[PDB]
């Protein structure tokens, strides 16, 4: 009669590392490193981000003839740009503070895109239907982008305008805008006739004033002219005023927002299925479980620590060592 | 391991116990088999369970984006941005792979120790009632039937 | 006969936990988290920090006549601003980087005020009585800052001023300015004559040029009009040279300063009381040895890392088994 | 635990013994009582209180002001500056929890070795001079008076 | 230590003892002098040496410049970037300290640990054929000529 | 006959420290602190630095007279100055993003400076032979910088110069250029004849205009005028544009550079001798086996994270406990 005391043994080919050896049998373990995605663009939190394709998002905002799907846009957790959002600032110019822009509308519970300053009589006894380029092209077409209206000069005579908002959509109004600068000081005239306009904006919290930038300039997609596209961000009861006498790409739509967070831009060209999710990457969803994730360094939402790890594997069982 | 029992002096596994980690193997006139301990057996998944749950569940995080956009003007802070990056993604990656490693061997000990504990706990009851072979056996000096067998498994072997 | 070895028990009710077990009755521990806090704003290393009390960095530092108290400022560790301190700027305007001002005069070792340029004849020719509006009202009176000094144009000409000044402080000067512009180019002759008018600011660390920014904008706490309120730190030794024509809130009061290392601003409303400490929060003094704090993530001093912890007990004795 | 000591094959502790950690209770014709061994306690203390005193001497800090506004069109850099007090309060959040959680372990462990170690230093010295009652005790085959108790406290227990 | 053997019950090192860690000395008729145990010593050897391994190999880093230079109008930032390098630093002056303390632990004790069951492997073929002698020594309880000191040392003593 | 297993021991007097003990004398550690290193400049991954001298990146840059040595600078892993880089804008003026040029520009592959705009006959009809001041003087005579050209008016006529750059080089050319800022009004006649002079730079990732910005300033090493000095990248194929009717400083040498990553600039005054590295520190090289470092904190490569212990060794061997 005998009794003998052991420890249990399987087919498990699991293997762990150890401060002392490498690979080691066991019969049981756990994965706590996050490897797998579902190869989408899901949402996150449950609400779907923002597609915009060909376009990017200063394509989607300014209004690029390319981007007129986008043109209903609506709430949003993150927004998606592919390997093929290279329509942005058809008319060649620096959109100022642009990045800052991005982070700031990352991420938007409401969105409302409304005519703060409608085309039809707004700027009378103003050249506002000449306001079109080729840079900007619409089917063959000349156009222009959806939300700005390039005014002129009417007959010979540019007058001074004037126009104001005031905000009393109860939040954030994004209100757009851009400068137009001629190559030639000839331009300058034969445009705004005044060959020393300005363009003022004025706000509770702006007052940055502009005038012409004439300069020789290689021609861009074009165009040798210029037009640098400025935003800012109007707070409630507020009170944004215009007055140029030349060069002014008047806003024409603005957007209603309401930000609560902020969030991201994820750039992929993965499929955009409705699945939800907590943490979001640009190769696909990842699961928010484990404590490291080695999918992708770039996330969005709240994620597993990124290591440049391949396994991170820990033991529960013990050895294994079977044989009979 | 540390405690000697696990590819010690009780060189191999048993296949055969399956219904729990740890256990015995008696063998008398009236049969044989494999019986698990229970008790150091749930008390040694709990403490696992607890373990793997304290590792996991004692990561925090808070919604963030990583990415950042600077442009052509902004080397230094994007740089900086990487630098804050790199730097986070250089700690995890030598906390989780050492934090792993350590936990390894710790866990793979506890099961050793385990496994000595219950020996000896055994090898208190038999004292010279058995001799002791080695291997993790113990051969009884006298007839250990099933109510005996059991006994020492539920520790309630009579006068040694 | 019989001899036992056994282990120590108490009353102890101490728990804490382990890799394996979730509390854990223990005989003996030490708490590793700071949690506590004296409800009360001390001084960082010996020296009392500063109050602005209603009064915020801007309104301080420009002379806001409602921070009349805060003239005689002196060392200080560290800035205290209150859920009270809206009085800064009361003349609307931009306060060009101003944070970064606040950072950089979080903690002065000396400062000293002074009169760089003398209200009473320095000005010549020139109005310096009028400077004067109802947005800074000086009980029911119409005011101004107290460091600044708001130049108007003499009868119904503005000839150019200049005037200089070095530092023979033996120590850094910040020297404070603005630049007003008016609503309308109407009203930039009927205050500065020159409707051209420019205010340029000379140094040998320094040229920025200015010139008034007109634009219809909004009226805010009154006027439409604005001031941007502009520093510098003036070093040992250099000269800062003013020259204008129109629109130079030209600097009155100056200050002498020295920083040595920087710390911050705290704004809390808790008491001030006369206490010392290595590390101090909104919430009141923590203490420095313990490795990690819970009370608050932003902190100034030598401090414990900030935890999202609730408890951090660390065992010491041992399991706690009591019963006879 | 490890050890098998506390909560172990002695799985109680001595609300009597009040003047060390570890310790003895005999039990003669003359009296009883509790004596703690004084060189294994200060020991276990001196241990500790260095532990404890590394978990927090290690910790470095410079004097610094975390907060920093940044104005509306500083989001980047204020995003940038967020991420980086999250990021190391997520690392300060995480290790302070497992530091202790692990050196929790080891303490517990500690003792329970301590005591171990000490049953054993004693279970040496008496040898067949006494039975071993599986809960910590010895029954000595002897008569042992004070001066006897205290020779296998003071580990010099004559002729074994 | 934890164990025991290691200034413990085997209370001193072996200088003469120079071709391994762990080992033994005999001392019969015939002679005597040291020999190291050497499978206990390079598995031993093999483990540390892994173990050295992984705490460097783990240290992943890439190329990087720490330095940044901010103009006098980027004092926030500077400092940010001050915060990020000072925050880093903080973080592996407390990694590298107590890892190594904690390891430092860790590997004496699995010495110790080493010992311990070395004399007990030894312990365990001997019984009683031989008294233990409280120093980490066996005394046979016959003659044991250099084959017999062998087979012990090679675990393969006979008729115990 | 006896029989006693044991351990080892020698006369090592390594210690360790522990979580319960302090200094505990081992048989056998290893070291995992780096604290040593070859007080030598090396080569960053087999490619030599770039030595500066007396002259800082800017003096290099812009080809100041005390720089002639540095003509020749060709690939280069980290850039060196000293503590007697001291030589750079020898006429005093701000470089416009200046820590961001040294940043892009601490690494490149190939680096060739040619003649981009030909001082002989390039600027007809415009007087290129006083572009000379006292302040950037060459052995006793004035001179200038010897990568820009100061254009200054012919006769008594300054007639607007236009002149443009297509960058056919097949890479990156860095195209930089200065605008000359007279202390007085009277002087931007004196020297470009038109009071009202502006330089325009055009690209089709560029337009910033510049005016004279004319102010009392105080004079800096010799002259009260300034220069600022610009710098931009110009894309392959892309085409810079200059236009000026006065105070342009013009591009005389550019440079047609290839960046592929970016390093730093090391500031040591230690040798620079011929040896490899691939972590080096301004002490000297540090080695890259071990996981830390406390040699210094600002490095370049890749290296051991820094800490600031002294001692981190850890235990091998067993205690020592010897003596017979
Ligand atoms: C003013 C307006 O509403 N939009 C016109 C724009 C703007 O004038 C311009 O963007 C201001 O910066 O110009 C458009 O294109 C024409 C314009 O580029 C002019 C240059 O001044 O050239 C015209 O093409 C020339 C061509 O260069 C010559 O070699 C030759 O072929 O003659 C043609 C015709 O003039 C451009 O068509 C534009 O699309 O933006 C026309 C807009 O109506
Ligand atoms: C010039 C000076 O010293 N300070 C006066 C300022 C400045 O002119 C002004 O800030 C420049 O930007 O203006 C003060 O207030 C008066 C001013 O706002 C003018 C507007 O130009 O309006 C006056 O009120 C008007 C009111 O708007 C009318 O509806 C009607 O009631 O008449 C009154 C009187 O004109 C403001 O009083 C100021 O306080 O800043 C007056 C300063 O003396
Ligand atoms: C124009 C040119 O090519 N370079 C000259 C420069 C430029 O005019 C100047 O930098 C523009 O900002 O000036 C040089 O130095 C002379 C200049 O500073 C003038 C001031 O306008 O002063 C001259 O010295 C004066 C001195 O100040 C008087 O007190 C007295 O001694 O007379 C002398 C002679 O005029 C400077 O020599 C320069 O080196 O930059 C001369 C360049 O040729
Ligand atoms: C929409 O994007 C496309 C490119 O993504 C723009 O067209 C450009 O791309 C062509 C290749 O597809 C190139 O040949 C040209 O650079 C250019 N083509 C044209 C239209 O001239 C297109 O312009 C964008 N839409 C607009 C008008 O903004
Ligand atoms: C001092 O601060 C107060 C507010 O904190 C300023 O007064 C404002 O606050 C009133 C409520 O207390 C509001 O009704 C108004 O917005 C305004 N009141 C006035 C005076 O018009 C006050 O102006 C500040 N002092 C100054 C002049 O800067
Ligand atoms: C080269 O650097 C030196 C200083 O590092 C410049 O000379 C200055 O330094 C002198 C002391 O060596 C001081 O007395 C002066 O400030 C100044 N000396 C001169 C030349 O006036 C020198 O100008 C630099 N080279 C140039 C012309 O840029
Ligand atoms: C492993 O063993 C389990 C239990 O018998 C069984 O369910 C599984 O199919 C086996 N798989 C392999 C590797 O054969
Ligand atoms: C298993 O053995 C070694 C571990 O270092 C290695 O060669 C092999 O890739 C490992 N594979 C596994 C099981 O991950
Ligand atoms: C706990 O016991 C100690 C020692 O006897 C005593 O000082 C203290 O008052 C007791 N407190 C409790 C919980 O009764
Ligand atoms: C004690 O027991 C558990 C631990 O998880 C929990 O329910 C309770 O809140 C704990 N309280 C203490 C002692 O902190
Ligand atoms: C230490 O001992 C070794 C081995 O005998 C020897 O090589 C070395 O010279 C000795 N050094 C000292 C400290 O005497
Ligand atoms: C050794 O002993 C103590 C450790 O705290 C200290 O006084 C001494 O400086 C230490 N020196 C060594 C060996 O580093």
């Amino acid at each position: 009669d005998t009794i003998c005391i052991g420890y249990h043994a399987n087919n498990s080919t699991d293997t762990v590392d150890t401060v002392l050896e490498k690979n080691v049998t066991v019969t049981h373990s756990v994965n706590l490193l996050e490897d797998n995605h579902n190869g989408k663009l899901c949402k996150l939190n449950g609400i779907a981000p923002l597609q915009l394709g060909k376009c990017n998002v200063a394509g989607w905002l300014l209004g690029n003839p390319e981007c007129d799907l986008l043109l209903t846009a609506n709430s949003w957790s993150y927004i998606i740009e592919t390997s093929n959002s290279e329509n942005g600032t058809c008319y060649p110019g620096e959109f100022i503070d642009y990045e800052e822009l991005r982070e700031q509308l990352s991420s938007v519970s409401s969105f409302e895109r409304f005519e703060i300053f409608p085309k039809a009589s707004s700027w009378p006894n103003h050249e506002t239907t000449k306001g079109v380029t080729a840079a900007c092209s619409y089917f063959g077409a000349s156009s222009f982008y959806r939300n700005l209206l390039w005014i002129t000069k009417k007959g010979t005579s540019y007058p001074k305008l004037s126009k104001s908002y005031t905000n009393n959509k109860g939040k954030e109004v994004l209100v757009l805008w851009g400068v137009h600068h001629p190559p030639t000081t000839s331009e300058q005239q034969t445009l705004y006739q005044n060959t020393d306009a300005y363009v003022s904006v004025g706000s509770s919290k702006y007052n940055r004033r502009f005038t012409p930038e004439i300069a020789a300039r290689p021609k861009v997609r074009g165009q040798a002219g210029r037009m640098n596209y400025y935003w800012t961000l109007l707070d409630q009861g507020d009170t944004i005023t215009f007055e140029a006498t030349g060069n002014l790409i008047a806003p024409w739509y603005a957007f209603a927002l309401n930000k609560g967070s902020d969030s991201g831009i994820i750039t992929s060209d993965a499929p955009v299925h409705n699945c939800d999710t907590k943490c979001q990457t640009p190769h696909g969803a990842i699961n928010s479980t484990l404590p490291f994730q080695n999918v992708h360094p770039i996330t969005i939402g709240e994620c597993p620590k990124y290591v440049k790890s391949t396994k991170l594997r820990m033991a529960t069982g013990l050895r294994n060592i079977p044989s009979i | 391991g540390l405690f000697g029992a696990m590819a010690g002096f009780i060189e191999g596994g048993w296949t055969g116990m399956i219904d729990g980690w740890y256990g015995y193997h008696h063998q008398n006139e009236q049969g044989s088999g494999y019986a698990a301990d229970q008790k150091s057996t749930q008390n040694a998944i709990d403490g696992i369970t607890n373990k793997v749950n304290s590792i996991i569940e004692k990561m925090n995080t808070q919604f963030t984006a990583v990415g950042k956009e600077f442009n052509n003007l902004e080397r230094r802070i994007e740089n900086l941005n990487k630098k804050v990056d790199d730097g986070f993604l250089d700690v995890w990656t030598y906390n989780a792979e050492l934090l792993v490693l350590l936990e390894n061997e710790r866990t793979l000990d506890f099961h050793d120790s385990n496994v000595r504990n219950l020996y000896e706990k055994v090898k208190s009851q038999l004292r010279n009632n058995a001799k002791e072979i080695g291997n993790g056996c113990f051969e009884f000096y006298h007839k250990c039937d099933d109510e005996c067998m059991e006994s020492v498994k539920n520790g309630t072997y009579d006068y040694p």
